[PDB]
RNA sequence: GGUUGCUCGACUGUGAGGGGACCUACCCACUGUGGAAACACCACAGGAACUUCCAACCUUCGGGUGGCGAGGUAGGGCAGAAGAGUGACC
């Protein structure tokens, strides 16, 4: 049968300098057999604590390993903005190896609005067809955040896609791409594309637009 | 230090196909460690793979791949190798290389990973992106529109690097095509916009494209 | 005929708490540390505890030293001893 890691929170918001604790509970002893590891995105995991309370070697003393019977709990006395990561314990008392489902922490600053910016598909592209609208939410926080396409004041629906950056550790703020894509033909029906923010940090929603073939 | 795992042989693979991975180390000979090969589906978390003891060779493998994959080593290339027999999709991951470390240093702490090689477990074919460029309007915004690739990943620098600071490039999302679409943007103050060149360097290497689309502003 | 010595000796026994610690060599194991070491290989340390023993060594005869893997194979040791001899005595 194979042990369990079952790790808690799945995620984390907190503010830069509070007390952060994540803990896995292993379904057998596993000894001290636990290991703690920062995985930030994109990057490698790297290592933290070994052997659930030894610190490795060059990892800041704010980290910290835990166990109590089958619970391990890795704890940040004071979170610094760089130590946004998603965080995994690791047992290896036995094969097969297993890891926990990770915990997702993110930093907390103040409201930051949006810079708002759209663009109107290029001329390159409608040649070959196509017709895709970009908006952009720059550099803000919370990243909850609505975006509306609207043409000729019509709310459109379920033809935008977006996606978001991870928190700029230095900024700990996000940024947002909502795109609108279309026929050309469908393009060529309408006059005025735009795009309607809200956001916490706008007092009003903030719309950026343009038109059909002005210059 | 010179300790380096460098993963490689991954990539776009047909459903029930076959791969070896190889990983090169640096810095260290894998003869003395324990070696581990560790997987991460997209979006997804770390999962155990294989292992291969030192002075036995003794293999352990994760029991989602027990008999498709195969741990293995030539000592004397100092590489570690994987192969990995009737692929499924849910095999699509990031394939990474770890070195777990000296007992009396780091328990059974997996010490070094590689970058980990990218495996694509699909029978949709590859195409390379159409790149299209994001016109601008103290500061305002540019970018480029990577558009309609398969599969992942591709890579934009602006002015070949040149331009770090401000960009930001988005994930791709996967188009209902099931093609991948991204877009990438750097901000920069409107003043440089007539004299400043602002040239995007595309490159998806799994369709061997490289494109460099030039970002100028409005034409009128 | 006994009786008792003395020598050789088939063969058997080394027996576990109201009761078993003999030696050696290989083989096979169990536990723990350490070897660049989760298994494997290797080196080393150990087989609960309280007892029990002295096959072993030393002894001023008071005692002391050294000593346990209840595994297997083999050779010994220590004990018995079918049996032969061979004395002494009656």
């Amino acid at each position: 049968s194979d042990i369990q890691m079952t790790q808690s929170p799945s995620s984390l918001s907190a503010s830069v300098g509070d007390r952060v604790t994540i803990t896995c509970r292993a379904s057998q002893s596993v000894s001290s057999a636990v290991a703690w590891y920062q995985q930030k995105p994109g990057k490698a995991p790297k290592l933290l604590i070994y052997s659930a309370s030894s610190l490795y070697s060059g990892v800041p003393s704010r980290f910290s390993g835990s166990r109590s019977g089958t619970d391990f709990t890795l704890t940040i006395s004071s979170l610094q903005p760089e130590d946004f990561a998603t965080y995994y314990c690791q047992q290896s008392y036995s094969f097969p190896s297993t890891f926990g489902q990770g915990t997702k922490v993110e930093i907390k600053r103040t409201v930051a609005a949006p810079s708002v910016f759209i663009f109107p598909p290029s001329d390159e592209q409608l040649k070959s067809g196509t017709a895709s609208v970009v908006c952009l939410l720059n550099n803000f926080y919370p990243r909850e955040a609505k975006v509306q396409w609207k043409v000729d004041n019509a709310l459109q629906s379920g033809n935008s896609q977006e996606s978001v950056t991870e928190q700029d550790s230095k900024d700990s703020t996000y940024s947002l791409s909502s795109t609108l894509t279309l026929s050309k033909a469908d393009y060529e029906k309408h006059k005025v594309y735009a795009c309607e923010v809200t956001h916490q940090g706008l007092s009003s929603p903030v719309t950026k637009s343009f038109n059909r073939g002005e210059c | 230090s010179e300790v380096q795992l460098v993963e490689s042989g991954g990539g776009l693979v047909q459903p029930g196909g076959s791969l070896r991975l190889s990983c090169a180390a640096s810095g260290f000979y894998i003869s003395y460690s324990s070696i581990h090969w560790v997987r991460q589906a997209p979006g997804k978390g770390l999962e155990w793979v294989a292992s291969i003891s030192p002075y036995s060779g003794s293999t352990y493998y994760a029991d989602s791949v027990k008999g498709r994959f195969t741990i293995s080593a030539d000592t004397s290339k100092n590489t570690a190798y994987l192969q990995m027999n009737s692929l499924r999709a849910e095999d699509t991951a990031v394939y990474y290389c770890a070195r777990q470390g000296y007992r009396r240093r780091s328990g059974r702490g997996f010490d070094y990973w590689g970058q980990g090689t990218l495996v694509t477990v699909s029978s949709a074919s590859t195409k390379g992106p159409s790149v299209f460029p994001l016109a601008p309007s103290g500061t305002a915004a540019l970018g480029c529109l990577v558009k309609d690739y398969f599969p992942e990943p591709v890579t934009v620098s602006w002015n070949s690097g040149a331009l770090t600071s401000g960009v930001h490039t988005f994930p791709a999302v996967l188009q209902s095509s099931g093609l991948y679409s991204l877009s990438s943007v750097v901000t920069v103050p409107s003043s440089s916009l007539g004299t400043q060149t602002y040239i995007c360097n595309v490159n998806h290497k799994p369709s061997n494209t490289k494109v460099d689309k030039k970002v100028e502003p409005k034409s009128c």
